[PDB]
RNA sequence: UUCCGUUAACGAACGAGACCUCAGCCUGCUAACUAGCUAUGCGGAGCCAUCCCUCCGCAGCUAGCUUCUUAGAGGGACUAUGGCCGUUUAGGCCACGGAAGUUUGAGGCAAUAACAGGUCUGUCAUGCCCUUAGAUGUUCUGGGCCGCACGCGCGCUACACUGAUGUAUUCAACGAGUAUAUAGCCUUGGCCGACAGGCCCGGGUAAUCUUGGGAAAUUUCAUCGUGAUGGGGAUAGAUCAUUGCAAUUGUUGGUCUUCAACGAGGAAUGCCUAGUAAGCGCGAGUCAUCAGCUCGCGUUGACUACGUCCCUGCCCUUUGUACACACCG
């Protein structure tokens, strides 16, 4: 774990552990090539099928960021988001803010989903896996949403609504809106199983 | 003797770094590159500093003349700016070992500090306002 | 010198010195005056005057030659039109040229033959003096 | 009870639903590398994607 | 005797106005003059979109017209004269030959 | 601490908030609006980091000096908006209540007139040349 | 008072560069004048 | 909740935050922003934005200052 | 309907492809005072100060100058090489390399047959009909084309704090500039003015002057504080100026004032797969004046998918047919 290349010049991607080894190929922070000062690599992914696997995951959550239209585009702002985020994250956990990261994105993906399919001569809907890699993704639309959703009209500033997000799914209370939706979602799946 | 001029390209920015000889001097457009002056980009810019280190840069001084495109892509410019221009120095005053070395340090961490982005805008088409989108159309 | 400065910290450096130097004349309509048609209330701050002369003899000091039909393009903006789309609208051309008046009656900047604007040796001179002195 | 198995996909077969948004994969389950059973995927998977399942028991069948 | 000649000229083909332009300066190098040359200004193009149609139904789609007009030009020292007599061969239909004296 | 703090100020019969900045809490009072209340707030001489509540009274006398004699502080003839008025010639300020009567004597003229925007304020169509197949 | 100098007409004038023809007429005699559909 | 409406009552400036509610406020974890308390302890933004330059001239607790004028603390060290 | 191959067919013609334009690579070639970089000289300003060091200005017989800019000649990619699948054919997937490995991206061009598609209001393009002086001809004056209970279509502005306002800070590209009257089209510079706008001295028919096009979003530091609020800017009053022969049912631009709906939108529905969507501004067309439009251009720059035939359709085959104006039968 020789690596001294640091997010910010500030967090240390050594000694960040990813528990589940079912995502544990599609989280972009344990080996070298995936380590950065910024998350705002202007990078060619979308060009192949699992490239977005290698993107590094604090860049696929600020990339997240900027939506809504009025938002489109807005790069610098998310980053800053993401900063002042991490600021705060580590001024309340006391503890590497990219593990709580990676823990939220893990405990905030569901397993399971119910879509219509056609069996045997008649469409109805039965309960299916989700890959990996849509679990990522699910993940982190939900935490997003979550945020994006806690700070319109509020006085609370985006970056603590994340932040907030975040320690929340990190702990898995019940509390975020990541952890409802994805408890929501597995109990549909689960009632149609 | 040692003097090279080595361009980075991006989007329509252009950045080219000059080299001489000096002690530890970077300045683009005459201002230190501590301050290149989106500060959230600016870890960007110093990635090359520290991936080679400071100490690869005791005894050359870089005018980097930067122009065209926007703030992010002027900023990926002179990131290239500084990666070519460190491999053509070693290349060609240094050793071709040791450029070797440099190359592969620069070129492990990210393939555009050497290679340019291809990328340019896609012009746009009549029937709407962009390259692909089209005018929202109505039936009744 | 200026450039190894960072802009905002000498702007303010340098504002704040033209208020202790001296002193220059200051209209009678400084507090009023919007600074541009597209504005919507004047300069919040009180001390804008200065601030606008410390930030546009530093304009001059890394160029040469510039009118006043330049610098209200420096200074002009994006100008909302309500409903209609905004544009970019230029600021006014009446501080732009007092300013620059001002630097004249201080001997800081003068009026530069081919036209435009030039820096003073002795302008320079502060400026840098200056300079050597932010953080 | 039920707990979480964990399985490996060891080849994909194809795609099956409506409008192909489902995939059909044959997984292996990593504590008895003996039982291997037909599941369908909902997302981009490839060969060698590490699927949880929430129980073990269902099987797909083929082109479901 | 010896002046500041520019010769400048303009075309709507590139390969017309090259030969035109390469026959000159081979011309002025045979009498050892100094031809600084050929200088290549960057090519105007002329751009008019119009609607195909003629009566405003259907698909809105245009067409796109464009001439590029290319501008060179070539710097000699000499007497007027001797330009002239240069200046006298064949020229391919569409060159535009101005020759002037600089300052 | 405001011991005194008002939160309503009754200025001009308009019933300004006391919770609010100065001035913002002015433009409550229907003639004046931020640019104008800026003015006043400068020219009387005010703290503007001030929430209109926590003044006092002396200041508060001031704001009204300045209000109902913009000529006499020297404010400009362009910034007011009653400029070379038609019943009598002078450049005033309207103030509250006097807005809505002006407004209603413009129109009023217009009507005797027999004027065409009289009459389109008459019929309550639009008056400054606007569309109206498909607006309103 | 400015017309298609091919056809005398009122509207659809082009004149940018000096042409002043109409949008129609310009299309059948872009050829002769030079004006090349490239792109 | 009014927290620029409330700048100005007895209580805001009587002993409201200099220490009476702000001993705590940061302490829950040691260490929490006021920019983030605007909303967990209710009170939002400028009757307390102005109050922790005043906490920095009383020297009780070290802060950061940034782009969306997000502001942070830290309670005693 | 690309090819391999099969084979009562053999040999060919169009369309696809090839082709042409633009963009992407070239420290290789040709060059360039209407492009510049470098060094050296003089000039200024800092400073351990005298030199050195840094940042600008200026001039040339400085360049064994053309990297950056411009534009020409060429070169480069062919799936070439490797692995695996495949008649181990045509091909396909993976990979090093590489500027580039979806035909590299984006366009232009584009078959047979057809439509009672649109255009007689582009054409002194045209048959027939009507009119042709008291005109359906031409020209002048004034009005309408814009009128407003209402329904529909493309859109612009928004509903805010991932924000508005006010400072500081500052990075593009594509284009445009009729003797434009006696300064006139684009307009630098100087002075008057709060703005609007004005007067004077000027440049440019243009890589030369406007214009290195000193764009916005963005970044920065403050003010606002969840409030139809400082979000929003409709409606309206007064007043100034500009264009034009004339501005009234306001041409347009300014100043102060007036502060509506709108709390993210039912059923339905559109466009979109990478420098793309979306956000942001700029140019041209129209043009005396007027751009919320259209055609281009750069800037910031993602989510998702890498499938399928479920819905809407399209191509080929087999099949049924009481249809042939062809299932709107
Ligand atoms: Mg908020
Ligand atoms: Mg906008
Ligand atoms: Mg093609
Ligand atoms: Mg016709
Ligand atoms: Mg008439
Ligand atoms: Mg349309
Ligand atoms: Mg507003
Ligand atoms: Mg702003
Ligand atoms: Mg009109
Ligand atoms: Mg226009
Ligand atoms: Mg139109
Ligand atoms: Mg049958
Ligand atoms: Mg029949
Ligand atoms: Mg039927
Ligand atoms: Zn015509």
């Amino acid at each position: 774990p020789g690596g001294d290349v640091k997010l910010f010049n500030r967090w240390t991607f050594e000694d960040v552990q990813v528990s589940d080894i079912s995502l544990n190929d599609y989280l972009a922070v344990t080996s070298m090539k995936h380590y950065t000062f910024l998350p705002h690599s202007a990078g060619r992914y979308s060009a192949k099928r699992f490239r977005k696997a290698q993107c590094p995951i604090i860049e696929r959550l600020t990339n997240s960021l900027m939506m809504h239209g009025r938002n489109n585009g807005k790069k610098i702002m998310a980053v800053r988001i993401i900063k002042h985020t991490m600021e705060i994250i580590h001024l309340l956990t006391d503890a590497n803010p990219i593990q709580i990261i990676v823990d939220a994105i893990i405990n905030s993906g569901p397993r399971e989903d119910a879509t219509r399919i056609g069996s045997a001569g008649v469409v109805r809907r039965q309960a299916v896996d989700i890959s990996p890699l849509r679990r990522v993704n699910q993940a982190i639309y939900l935490l997003t949403t979550g945020a994006r959703e806690s700070a319109f009209r509020n006085v609370k500033t985006i970056a603590e609504c994340l932040a907030d997000e975040l320690i929340n799914a990190a702990k898995g209370s019940s509390n975020s809106y990541a952890i409802k939706k994805k408890d929501e979602i597995e109990r549909v799946a689960k009632a149609n199983r | 003797p040692g003097t090279v001029q080595c361009f980075g390209r991006k989007k329509t920015a252009v950045a080219v770094a000059y080299c001489k000889p000096g002690r530890g001097l970077i300045k683009v457009n005459g201002a230190p590159i501590e301050l290149i002056r989106p500060e959230m980009l600016r870890l960007k810019a110093f990635e090359p500093i520290l991936l080679a280190g400071r100490s690869r840069f005791k005894d050359i001084d870089m005018r980097i003349r930067v122009r065209g495109g926007g703030k992010t892509s002027q900023i990926y410019s002179i990131r290239q700016a500084i990666a070519k221009s460190l491999v053509a120095y070693y290349q060609k005053y240094v050793d071709e070992a040791a450029k070797k070395e440099v190359k592969e340090i620069f070129a492990r961490y990210d393939r555009t500090l050497l290679v340019a982005d291809p990328r340019r805008c896609e012009p746009k088409k009549f029937g709407g306002r962009g390259a692909r989108a089209r005018f929202q159309k109505s039936y009744r | 010198t200026v450039k190894d400065v960072n802009p905002h910290e000498f702007v303010k450096a340098y504002s704040a010195h033209l208020k202790r130097s001296g002193k220059m004349e200051l209209p009678e309509w400084v507090d009023i005056v919007k600074t541009a048609r597209f504005k919507e209330l004047p300069p919040s701050d009180a001390d804008w005057y200065y601030i606008r002369a410390a930030s546009m003899a530093r304009k001059i000091y890394l160029r040469q030659g510039i009118g006043i039909g330049g610098f209200q393009k420096i200074y002009g903006g994006r100008q909302r039109n309500g409903s209609r789309p905004p544009h970019f609208c230029k600021s006014s051309g009446a501080v732009s040229r007092n300013i620059l008046q001002e630097l004249q009656k201080m001997g800081i900047i003068d009026v530069d033959p081919k036209g435009g604007r030039l820096i003073t040796s002795q302008g320079r001179r502060d400026l840098d003096q200056v300079a050597g002195t932010v953080p | 009870d039920t707990q979480v198995k964990l399985a490996v996909v060891v080849k994909v077969m194809g795609r099956t639903g409506s409008r192909g948004q489902v995939t059909q994969v044959r997984v292996k389950f990593l504590d008895d590398q003996n039982r291997l059973i037909m599941r369908n995927v909902k997302g981009p998977v490839r060969e060698g994607d590490i699927l949880t399942l929430l129980e073990s028991e269902r099987e797909a069948r083929r082109l479901r | 005797v010896q002046h500041r000649i520019r010769i400048t000229l303009s075309s709507k083909s590139v390969k017309n106005l090259e030969k035109v332009c390469s026959d000159l300066v081979k011309g002025a190098k045979e009498k050892q003059l100094k031809v600084k040359g050929p200088v290549r200004m960057p090519t105007k193009v002329l751009n008019i979109t119009t609607r195909k149609s003629p009566c405003g139904e259907g698909t809105n789609t245009w067409d796109r017209f464009e001439m590029r007009v290319h501008k060179r030009v070539i710097d000699l020292v000499s007497s007027p004269d001797v330009v002239k007599q240069i200046t006298s061969i064949t020229i391919e239909p569409g060159v535009e030959v101005e020759v002037t004296i600089s300052d | 601490a405001g011991e005194e703090f008002q939160h309503i100020l009754r200025v001009l019969n308009t019933n300004v908030d006391g919770k609010q900045k100065i001035m913002f809490a002015l433009t409550s009072i229907k003639g004046v609006g931020r640019r104008f209340s800026n003015i006043v707030c400068k020219k009387a001489d005010i703290d503007m980091n001030k929430r209109a509540g926590e003044l006092s009274a002396e200041e508060m006398d001031r704001l009204m000096a300045v209000v109902h004699n913009p000529r006499q502080f020297k404010v400009p003839d362009w910034f007011l908006n009653r400029k070379k008025d038609y019943k009598d010639g002078r450049f005033s300020q309207v103030v509250s209540n006097a807005v809505d009567m002006k407004l209603r004597d413009d129109l009023e003229r217009l009507k005797k007139i027999r004027n065409h925007r009289g009459l389109r304020h008459y019929w309550g169509v639009r008056v400054r040349g606007q569309h109206t197949k498909t607006t309103g | 008072s400015r017309v298609c100098r091919v056809c005398g007409n009122s509207h659809g004038l082009i004149r940018k560069y000096g042409l002043m023809c109409c949008r129609q007429c310009f299309r059948s005699n872009a050829k002769d004048i030079g004006f090349i559909k490239y792109r | 909740g009014k927290q620029k409406e409330k700048v100005n009552n007895a209580v805001l400036f009587d002993q409201a935050t200099y220490d009476k509610l702000l001993t705590e406020v940061p302490k829950y974890k040691q260490i929490t922003p006021s920019v983030l308390s605007e909303r967990l302890r209710i009170n939002g933004s400028l009757a307390r934005r102005a109050i922790k330059d005043l906490m920095e001239r009383g020297l009780i607790r070290m802060v950061s200052i940034h782009s969306s004028q997000q502001i942070f603390t830290r309670a005693t060290n």
